[PDB]
């Protein structure tokens, strides 16, 4: 008896969200296996992973051997001794498929208890970065499940072959993925355009993710990103001399800059040679569906305008959003984005938020629709008009006062 | 691919109930020939005659795979070059092996060589003052300088010349010496004796300087390096062949280690600028290495040759010495003002 | 910058004259060169 699903059926609508790369997936996958009492799905998913690689008529010569049997690494990690380094596990080749498996296993978990109820109905299914993959075949029939993992195996593979990290330095530390805070999307692109003016077409930084109002993410070659890092520092310091003059228009900006743990540039032209190869990799497999070409471009080259997409499905008035992404990523990214517009969001595979899911009474978490506190008009016995607010209601007077002077 | 063998029994001699076919050596060769070359590369030299490598092209993804196969971060290491001099060994590998047997081996040697008994002694890359670069094509020549036998077995030093196709000049010289353990000869005789040195005209002497304390993991499986390098030897892959050869296990490629310790010397004393700095490297394999191995390397600054710093490297897994390495490195580039 | 920015060493010679144009370089390495580069300022007098 799941109230939300029961709500979902008669009452308020729902939307599925899938997280992308940079989710710290392995520790979630390790826990998900340990927290799993049902191995039934993992039997077929492991076999089809073995199968689908063999018939491949696509090039895929380098990829298949560097691919690893998922069942072995898990059982090893369950003996508590074996596991490769985080640097090896975070590489797109083995990471991208593993992230989806964590998400797919996260789908099954809820589907175990309540399936008759916990079956299909979202309004829409949306995804982030490589998360758009697992979105597609979840909306398709169940035989398409590995096709995600199959395409993910292909996505991270070509992306790795085409472009991979050639250097890293403890300071910052410097990745292909960079994030700046507090600064306008226009201002960030300005400094971006200011710096990109000085560099060749081969290594420009570009805006990848716009996470919110003043929070963005710019990406490119780690070295060139480190150069953009220099200009923002100089401006920060020159504006410091401004702030200490005690002037507001003449005040320093207080942004927050710091890199990310992501190993390789995504949504950049540096992955452009990867699209083609990936496309052929799908058609040489039984993966044929017409969106394999569109997903790749969205993931590899085309940027992700995120806030606007999940908001669009949100402005459709769908009250609920779940995220089956590893750890939980994009569940909390979306929350202050929407905040008080009526949306509320439970991380999926999180025990606290799942406690809501499985009960009749603990379900209805619905974040406050600010319009709920919107002022109203009041009449009185002598017939005075009163503008109603949380202030007026208490005091019984107009919501205006002459402050102590 | 299948390998066949044959036995013969004469029980008149009870202590020798089994005596097995003398065609074994020639029979073993035909098996290796099918697997190794598959008649894919073909030139037909006798051991003395030059072994030619037709044409070789370096893709940017072959740069990445090798630099990704061996990586160093925790020590502030930043690999930079178009082609690491370690990448030379991948080009010259399939040609060198062809010289391991011959009529000159038929004359003075029994031609008894277990391939499982093959032991790599030393490997070195000497530069002609040219360094490898981007897309320009390479063509390699391999020659056997000598064929020697030792108290511990048969040794075949192999000289290798790497040339840029488009330009048509010799860029580098690669040196390999292999040890088969069962043979004796009148060709070249050595008891304990072999020697090699990296030497230069103008030299300066220095004092021992500790540079870096290195921590290097060995790969989980040896197949990834086997694919890139072109070394298909079942010793490093198949457990049945490794056990048959009487080995501790699926031994890590000594060649991977060679690029492993090098990549550190490349980035550490070499600093964020390795490319024009290391003009040569030599590597000696002291002991065998199993996968999943935590190995500690230490490079020191010893002396100076031709304005290039010499750097000595020692390797230890616990108490055991593993690799002895030495490299010629140019100093961090200097700009003078008066 | 056009030929690559990797590690550079700046050495001044002439013995006791060495600290000067190095100190000239040092302060110059600070103000325009704030880009965080690995650079070594060496003097014949001081840094021998």
């Amino acid at each position: 008896a799941h109230a939300l699903v029961d709500r979902l059926s008669a009452g308020e609508p729902y939307a599925v969200a899938f997280g992308g790369q940079g989710s710290a997936w392995l520790e979630t996958l390790e826990e998900l296996v340990s927290s799993a009492g049902i191995e039934s799905e993992l039997a077929t998913l492991a076999g089809e992973a073995e199968l689908l690689l063999e018939p491949v008529a696509s090039e895929l010569v380098v990829v298949r051997p560097i691919g690893f049997e998922p069942l072995q690494w898990v059982r090893a990690l369950a003996a508590e001794e074996p596991v490769p380094s985080d640097k090896q596990l975070t590489s797109a080749a083995v990471s991208v498929p593993g992230v989806l498996l964590t998400q797919i296993a996260a789908v099954r978990a809820l589907a175990r208890q309540g399936m008759d109820l916990t079956a299909t109905p979202p309004v829409a299914v949306a995804g982030h970065s490589q998360g758009v993959l697992a979105v597609q075949a979840l909306a398709a029939k169940g035989a398409k499940d590995v096709e995600l993992l199959a395409l993910a195996q292909l996505i991270g593979a070509a992306g790795t072959l085409v472009a991979r990290r050639r250097g890293i330095t403890v300071l910052g530390d410097r990745p292909p993925m960079v994030s700046v805070t507090n600064a306008d999307p226009e201002r960030i692109y300005e400094l971006l355009e200011e710096f990109s003016s000085d560099v060749r077409t081969v290594l420009p930084p570009v805006l990848s993710i716009r996470n919110g109002r003043r929070s963005v993410v710019i990406t490119g070659t780690p070295e060139q990103l480190s150069r953009f890092e220099l200009y923002c520092t100089q401006i920060a310091e020159k504006e410091e001399a401004e702030r200490k003059n005690k002037l507001r228009g003449g005040a320093v900006f207080a942004p927050v800059f710091d890199p990310v743990q992501v190993e390789v540039g995504f949504h950049t032209p540096r992955l452009s040679d990867g699209i083609e190869i990936v496309g052929r990799w799908a058609e040489t497999v039984g993966l044929d569906v017409e969106l394999a070409k569109e997903l790749t471009e969205s993931i590899l080259v085309r940027q992700v305008d995120w806030v606007d997409e999940i908001t669009e499905l949100h402005e459709a008035g769908a009250r609920w959003i779940l995220d089956l992404g590893p750890g939980d990523i994009l569940t909390r990214l979306t929350a202050p984005v929407i905040r008080g517009l009526g949306i509320g969001i439970v991380p999926a595979a999180t025990r606290g938020g799942q406690r809501n899911l499985f009960t009749v009474g603990a379900v209805p978490e619905v974040a406050r629709p600010w319009s709920s506190y919107a002022p109203t008009v009041v009449k009185l016995p002598d017939g005075s008009v009163k503008l109603e607010t949380k202030f007026t209601r208490l005091t019984g007077r107009s919501p205006i006062l002459l402050a102590g002077m | 691919i299948e390998i066949r063998f044959t036995l013969t029994d004469v029980v008149r001699s009870g202590g020798a109930p089994i005596v097995e076919v003398d065609d074994a050596a020639t029979a073993m060769r035909a098996v290796l020939a099918i697997a190794a070359g598959v008649e894919g590369p073909e030139n037909l030299p006798k051991v003395v005659d030059n072994t030619a490598t037709v044409t070789v092209d370096w893709d940017p993804e072959r740069v990445a795979d090798h630099t990704g196969v061996t990586a160093t971060f925790g020590a502030p290491l930043a690999p930079t070059l178009t082609v690491v001099p370690d990448a030379l060994v991948g080009r010259c590998w399939p040609a060198v092996f062809a010289a391991i047997g011959s009529a000159a081996t038929e004359a003075g040697f029994p031609v008894i060589e277990g391939l499982l008994s093959l032991v790599h002694l030393d490997h070195a890359a000497r530069l002609l003052a040219e360094l490898p670069k981007e897309p320009a094509e390479f063509t390699v020549t391999a020659k056997a300088s000598a064929a020697t036998d030792t108290e511990v077995g048969r040794v075949v030093p192999v000289s290798v010349e790497v040339r840029n196709a488009a330009d048509g000049a010799l860029l580098a010289t690669l040196e390999e010496r292999f040890a088969i353990r069962g043979r004796t000869g009148a060709a070249e005789l050595t008891d304990p004796v072999r020697a090699g040195g990296a030497i230069s005209d103008n030299a300066t002497d220095t004092p021992r300087r500790r540079r870096r304390d290195v921590t290097v993991g060995a790969p989980v499986d040896m197949r990834p390096f086997a694919v890139v390098s072109g070394d298909h030897n079942p010793i490093h892959t198949d457990r049945a062949a490794a056990l048959l050869a009487g080995l501790e296990g699926p031994i890590v490629h000594g060649m991977w280690l060679s690029a492993a310790a090098q990549h550190v010397v490349t980035a550490t004393d070499g600093k964020p600028v390795p490319p024009a700095k290391l003009i040569g490297w030599t590597a000696r394999f002291l002991g065998m290495v199993k996968p999943g191995d935590q190995v500690d390397f230490r490079v020191d600054r010893v002396g100076i040759d031709v304005g290039a710093e010499v750097l000595e490297v020692s390797a230890r897994i616990g108490s055991e010495l593993v690799m002895a390495a030495t490299a010629r490195l140019a100093a961090p580039k200097t700009v003078y003002a008066f | 910058a056009a030929g690559g920015l990797g590690v550079e060493r700046f050495v001044e010679i002439g013995v006791k004259s060495a600290p000067t144009v190095a100190g000239l370089a040092t302060n110059t390495l600070k103000l325009p060169e704030y880009s965080h580069s690995t650079v070594e300022v060496l003097n014949s007098e001081r840094d021998a």
